[PDB]
């Protein structure tokens, strides 16, 4: 709402960091803007050529929009702002390892699928109040970590979220800031 | 002849790596141990606070932030918060609104403290926390903790001395992985 320009936030980011290069840097520290970046323009973001690490957490992002002229992007972290839908990420989709979208406000898992080699998908204490996003969560073959304490199917679930977490994916590795055990898998036989 | 001078360049690594894990080793006790140490001393004395300042509800923030537990997002609810005598401005995402309420409230708040799991990366959290560190300085100095209250210091001290802790591990693990890795190679080449 006039709020923060992403080219005026840049510009104060790039000042920032005193960088020559607008787009050499593979660590873009875009983090806690002040008044919050709400809304992120794509021309302008297109720039970072070189981002590996794309840090735009907790500020105040609605829509996730422009993957498209992004090559290199491995870590995108999107954590503590207003977004509702993981949509817009196919030109990612190639390069994306890590989603940290942690405190949005993600109630469906609709349009994860498109990111086919994400490894670790940290979105904790958002929306999600039924196990069938992890159906569709699933598609993803290379997904190891995952982070999904705070939500509110977690709450309703009842039951050790550690253990029924491990049974209902059987790829993910790391699951609630745990590691794959052996007494673990075997609570999850019992459950099942 | 070949073989013995690569097991001691291997073995000049292996030094060089054991050192930096023991730098880290230390600095991690340094931090973990005074957290231990404050117990429910401090914890008691927020019990008793009960309606606390806003300078003393960031503190516990930090604090909620390691919980990983109902955090509030974006600038709502925020405003300006004098320091000292100088009438300074600045934006912040403010306190929790009901956040406290319910983690005062439990019983458990010790446990939860007093317990934290070892290897952490919370790099969701740590970017949440990244606006928090830059000011650092400002609100978070010790120096106007002990000011705001006894208490409030020693959980800044807590939070802070998490922080410290995190980092020491998250050099600990890369660095002597790379050691773990050279100590390897350097038994290989010992038998060759």
């Amino acid at each position: 709402s006039k709020g923060t320009t992403c080219q005026k936030a840049i510009v104060n980011w790039e000042a920032a960091n005193p960088g020559k290069n607008p787009s050499e840097a593979e660590e873009i520290k875009l983090i806690f803007q002040i008044p919050p970046i709400e809304k992120m323009d794509g021309p302008v973001l297109n720039t970072l050529t070189k981002c590996k690490k794309l840090s735009l957490s907790s500020n105040s992002i609605d829509k996730m929009i422009s993957l498209n002229m992004l090559r290199n992007l491995e870590i995108l972290s999107l954590s503590r702002n207003v977004i509702k839908k993981i949509s817009g990420l196919e030109d990612i989709g190639g390069t994306l390892r890590q989603l940290w979208l942690s405190y949005n406000f993600i109630e469906k898992l609709d349009g994860l699928n498109n990111c086919s080699v994400l490894q670790t998908l940290y979105i904790g204490n958002n929306r999600i109040k039924n196990w069938e996003e992890l159906d569709k969560l699933k598609d993803l073959p290379e997904l190891e970590n995952v982070l999904f304490y705070g939500n509110p199917i977690y709450e309703q679930v009842k039951e050790d979220p550690k253990l029924i977490v491990l049974k209902k994916l059987p790829t993910l590795k790391n699951v609630d800031g745990y590691i794959i055990d052996d007494s673990v898998l075997e609570k999850v036989k019992q459950i099942a | 002849k070949q073989c013995e001078i690569q097991a001691e360049q291997i073995s000049k690594e292996k030094e060089e790596a054991e050192r930096e894990l023991e730098a880290a080793l230390p600095a991690l006790r340094r931090a973990q141990e005074a957290v231990d140490s404050i117990e429910s001393k401090d914890i008691v004395e927020l019990k008793a606070n009960k309606k606390p300042l806003d300078i003393i509800k960031y503190i516990m923030d930090a604090v909620l932030v390691f919980f990983k537990a109902r955090l509030i997002p974006i600038q709502i609810e925020e405003r300006v918060f004098n320091k000292k005598e100088g009438k300074a401005v600045l934006f912040l995402k403010e306190s929790y609104d009901e956040s406290g309420i319910q983690t005062l409230g439990d019983m458990n708040f010790m446990k939860k403290l007093k317990e934290f799991e070892k290897d952490s990366i919370n790099e969701e959290t740590i970017e949440l926390l990244e606006p928090y560190l830059n000011q650092s300085e400002d609100w978070f100095n010790d120096t106007f903790a002990t000011k705001a209250s006894k208490a409030a210091a020693g959980i800044l001290k807590w939070a802070f001395a998490i922080y410290e802790y995190h980092q020491k591990s998250k050099i600990v693990k890369p660095k002597r992985i790379q050691v773990a890795i050279a100590e390897g190679r350097q038994a290989i080449a010992l038998k060759e």
